[PDB]
């Protein structure tokens, strides 16, 4: 059934910077050793990202607005974050889509979900075994269903710093939920590590759903059969905006760098001259725009 | 450098649509029949 | 000048499910339109000639006469039923109840719209009310988006209960009778959507592949992309989601073979400067080159 | 939407999707009846 965690500290909504993260492949065309200018919905460099953590009394799984697509980063070491729910009303009045790893398969289901206000998986620290839990109470109008090949997720709390940075970009357009993903090894104690990592397309789901809000799916670690606990994990959310980027394709055809043309006058000059290197001097740029 | 840059920008300008659906002649001729292809190719010819 | 022809389509053996799509036993309502993915098949649509007659057939982004020579990426079929008068609304840039609240096509739609009269099976003497459409909504749908919610609607945009005077249920039932006029008769609509020459494809036209010829000027057709050039083995490493490669000029300079998965570089046939030396046509007709 | 179903609806000089965001000057409505075959004739450049 749907269980509620009581005496939870409210989310702090701490703010951090995105650095140069969030770039993904704009199309399916192979390019190499080239600078490519493209206008699309990108996460602007050094934009505000809101952090949500699971630690101690914090179980941060609020409803977060979708806006025009999001960038979602997860820093973890024990696979706490398992998926997302995307929808509009976040109840059984409208269609919703759940994307989740249930420790043996990747499941994507679009239906009328009677979503639980506090949906989570359950993992027992005693022997690192996941117990059946509830993400939704019912579902009747499923329009899309997908289950991936079987695997085995490594359950159980682990010590040390956050080791895995998993990045995703979600964009709803023309009846398609585009999901780009990427992985990175890190050794960060807290915060969003600075860096660059191009995200590759992994899904283009034909959902045809009105998506305005989403809620992350996490796993709780109950110490006793009637009490709830948490393991350390963090995730960060940022918002995409329409903007122009100059991407760099290297010899193997991988995006290794990008310039955000709207960040500052220097970036605008770089995008105008189509080069990452500018010589010494004075250059005319765009007239002051408001 | 001026000579080389003029030639290289001439090469790069081939990627610019000139109001046509695409800058790739083969793509146009593969998707469109004689008449609509003629319209798009006329735009490209004017531009180039 | 090219002397040989190379045609390379992927290994496809089955016919596309024309009978499952265009000859399905039931069709959805337009508000609850259903989408179906199509992959790994031959789109030999001439088989439809013997079974289906289409009142409306309109293609966007592609010429009707090129369909037999192409391969299609991300092929989807959207199926539903509308009124005859409403068929005109299934097209980009339209307005009306259907295009506003039920089914919206993108401005840059690539694909085709097929509609055919279905009076005999979808209409009854008593009147068939199974098909529905949304008549009220706070704002218009986005392209290819669906809204199957059924909540009471109030023009003031506040919670609603059916009995109230300013309260309406937002779904209306088409009434299809046999004796109805042509504008009030049921029409089945299938919208096929796809991309053409920028990504891997598994649906291909009924064409015959030939052997791969290399180091010779040929007329090539790779997955529907036609051209003239010389094909050579390539050192490029394409990702699984990449099918074509382009240079700074946007010219298609590489391609993955649909059958062997080999990466091949494409080069122009024509190359090299030529000049003619003449002493004057009046003096002689002999020239050096 | 609730009362009238239109077999023909064609707009010139303006896109149908922008009508809700405009104000119209010197609006006139001409009304008449014709044959079905003749409806196609109600359009610029027609003969008959
Ligand atoms: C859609 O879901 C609602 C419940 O509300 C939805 O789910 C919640 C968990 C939250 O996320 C809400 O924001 C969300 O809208 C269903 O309505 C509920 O149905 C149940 C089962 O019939 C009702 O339980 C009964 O209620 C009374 C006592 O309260 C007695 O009849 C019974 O003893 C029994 O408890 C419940 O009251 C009702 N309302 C709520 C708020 O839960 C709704 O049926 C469902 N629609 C479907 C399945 O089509
Ligand atoms: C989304 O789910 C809802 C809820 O299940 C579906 O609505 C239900 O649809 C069924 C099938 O049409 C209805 O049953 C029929 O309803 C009327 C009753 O007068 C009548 O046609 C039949 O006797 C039969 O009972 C059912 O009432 C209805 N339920 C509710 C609560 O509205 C809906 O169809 C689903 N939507 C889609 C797009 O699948
Ligand atoms: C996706 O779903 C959401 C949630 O259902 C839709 O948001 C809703 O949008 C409508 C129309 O804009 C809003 O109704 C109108 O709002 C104001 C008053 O608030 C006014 O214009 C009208 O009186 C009317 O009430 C509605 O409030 C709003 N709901 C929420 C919860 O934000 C959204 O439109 C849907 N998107 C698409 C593309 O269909
Ligand atoms: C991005 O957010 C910051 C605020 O983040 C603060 O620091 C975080 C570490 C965390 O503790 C957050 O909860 C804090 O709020 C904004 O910085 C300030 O924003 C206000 C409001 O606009 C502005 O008046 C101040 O000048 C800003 N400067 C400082 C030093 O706080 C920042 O503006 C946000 N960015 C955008 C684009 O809105
Ligand atoms: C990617 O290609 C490189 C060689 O290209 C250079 O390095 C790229 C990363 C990029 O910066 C290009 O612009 C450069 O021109 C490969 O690098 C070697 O790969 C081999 C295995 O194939 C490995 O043993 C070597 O250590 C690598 N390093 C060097 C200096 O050669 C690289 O493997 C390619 N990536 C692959 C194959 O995944
Ligand atoms: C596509 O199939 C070809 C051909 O192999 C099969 O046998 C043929 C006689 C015919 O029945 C085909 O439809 C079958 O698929 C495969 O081509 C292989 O590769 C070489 C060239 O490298 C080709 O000349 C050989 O005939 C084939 N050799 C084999 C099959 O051992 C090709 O690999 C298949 N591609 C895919 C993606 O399945
Ligand atoms: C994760 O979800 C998958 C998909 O639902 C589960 O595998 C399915 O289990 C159901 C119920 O027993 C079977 O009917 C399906 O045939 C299974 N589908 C497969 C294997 O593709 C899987 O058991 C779940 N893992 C958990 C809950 O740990
Ligand atoms: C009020 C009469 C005079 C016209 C008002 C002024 C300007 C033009 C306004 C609207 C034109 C569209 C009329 C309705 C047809 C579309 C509805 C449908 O597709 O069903
Ligand atoms: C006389 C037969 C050969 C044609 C004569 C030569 C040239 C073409 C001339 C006329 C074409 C129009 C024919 C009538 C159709 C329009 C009348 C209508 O809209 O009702
Ligand atoms: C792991 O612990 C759970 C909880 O007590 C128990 O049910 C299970 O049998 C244990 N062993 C496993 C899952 O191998
Ligand atoms: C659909 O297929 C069946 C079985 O082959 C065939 O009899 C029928 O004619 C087809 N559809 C229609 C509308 O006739
Ligand atoms: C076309 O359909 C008719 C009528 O059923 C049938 O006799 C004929 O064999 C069919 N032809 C082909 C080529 O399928
Ligand atoms: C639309 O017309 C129907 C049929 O007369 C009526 O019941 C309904 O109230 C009308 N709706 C509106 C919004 O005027």
């Amino acid at each position: 059934k749907c269980l509620d965690f009581d005496d939870r500290t409210p989310p702090a909504n701490t703010q951090f910077l995105s650095s140069h993260r969030g770039v993904y492949y704009p199309d399916d065309i192979f390019r190499s050793n080239v600078l490519h200018l493209v206008q699309d919905h990108f996460l602007p460099f050094d934009s505000n990202v809101t952090r949500f953590i699971t630690f101690g009394l914090n179980f941060d799984n609020p409803i977060i607005p979708f806006k025009d697509g999001i960038y979602f980063a997860a820093t973890e070491k024990s696979n706490v974050i398992r998926g997302w729910v995307f929808g509009s009303t976040m109840n059984n009045k409208s269609q919703s889509v759940i994307i989740m790893n249930n420790s043996t398969n990747l499941v994507i289901r679009a239906c009328n979900f009677e979503l639980c206000d506090n949906p989570f998986f359950v993992v027992l620290k005693s022997n690192n075994t996941q117990i059946p839990s509830y993400i939704f109470n019912n579902a009747f109008n499923c329009t899309f269903e997908y289950v991936s090949k079987d695997f085995n997720l490594d359950l159980g709390e682990k010590p040390g710093n956050f080791k895995d940075l998993r990045e995703f970009v979600f964009r709803n357009k023309d009846g398609f939920l585009h999901v780009y993903s990427g992985y990175q090894p890190i050794s960060a104690a807290s915060g969003l590590p600075t860096g660059f990592n191009a995200l590759k397309p992994i899904f283009k789901l034909p959902l045809g759903i009105n998506i305005t809000n989403f809620r992350t799916l996490l796993t709780a670690f109950p110490p006793r059969p009637d009490y709830w606990g948490t393991s350390a994990a963090a995730y960060f959310v940022g918002y995409l905006k329409p903007t122009t980027f100059m991407l760099k394709y290297d010899e193997n055809g991988t995006i290794t760098d990008a310039v955000d043309c709207s960040q500052n006058p220097l970036a605008e000059l770089k995008c105008s001259v189509k080069s990452f290197e500018i010589d010494k001097g004075i250059y005319q740029t765009s007239n002051f725009r408001v | 450098n001026q000579n080389a840059q003029a030639l290289n920008t001439l090469v790069k300008q081939l990627s610019s649509n000139f109001g046509a659906i695409s800058s790739v002649l083969n793509d146009i001729l593969s998707r469109l029949d004689k008449v609509e292809a003629e319209v798009q190719i006329d735009r490209l010819i004017t531009g180039r | 000048a090219p002397s040989k022809e190379v045609v390379r389509f992927p290994n496809i053996t089955n016919l596309c499910p024309f009978g499952e799509v265009f000859n399905a036993t039931t069709f959805p309502s337009v508000y609850a339109w259903e989408r179906k993915r199509i992959s790994n098949c031959v789109a030999d649509y001439s088989v439809l000639y013997n079974s289906t007659s289409f009142s409306t057939f309109k293609c966007y982004g592609v010429s009707a006469t090129k369909l037999n020579d192409l391969c299609f990426s991300n092929v989807y079929a959207d199926s539903f039923v509308v009124k005859g008068d409403d068929v005109r609304q299934i097209a980009p840039g339209q307005t009306g109840v259907i295009a506003d609240y039920n089914y919206k096509l993108p401005d840059d739609f690539t694909g085709c719209v097929l509609a055919w009269n279905t009076r005999n099976i979808d209409a009854t003497q008593t009147g068939n009310y199974n098909y529905k459409y949304r008549s009220l909504r706070h704002g218009k749908l986005r392209p290819f988006e669906r809204d199957i919610s059924n909540v009471p609607f109030s023009p003031d945009g506040k919670p609603c209960t059916p009995p109230a005077f300013n309260c309406y249920w937002p779904l209306n039932d088409y009434g299809f009778y046999i004796t109805n006029g042509i504008g009030y008769q049921p029409y089945r609509v299938v919208v096929l959507s796809f991309e053409l020459l920028n990504a891997p494809a598994t649906v291909c036209g009924p064409k015959l592949s030939t052997d791969l010829i290399k180091n010779q000027c040929v007329n090539f057709n790779f997955n529907g992309l036609t051209g003239t050039g010389v094909l050579t083995p390539s050192s490029k490493r394409f990702q699984p989601f990449q099918q074509f490669g382009r240079d700074v000029s946007d010219f298609t300079d590489s391609v993955r073979d649909p059958k062997t998965s080999e990466i091949l570089d494409i080069s122009p046939c024509s190359f090299g400067g030529v000049s003619v030396i003449t002493p004057g046509t009046n003096t002689s007709s002999e020239v050096a080159v």
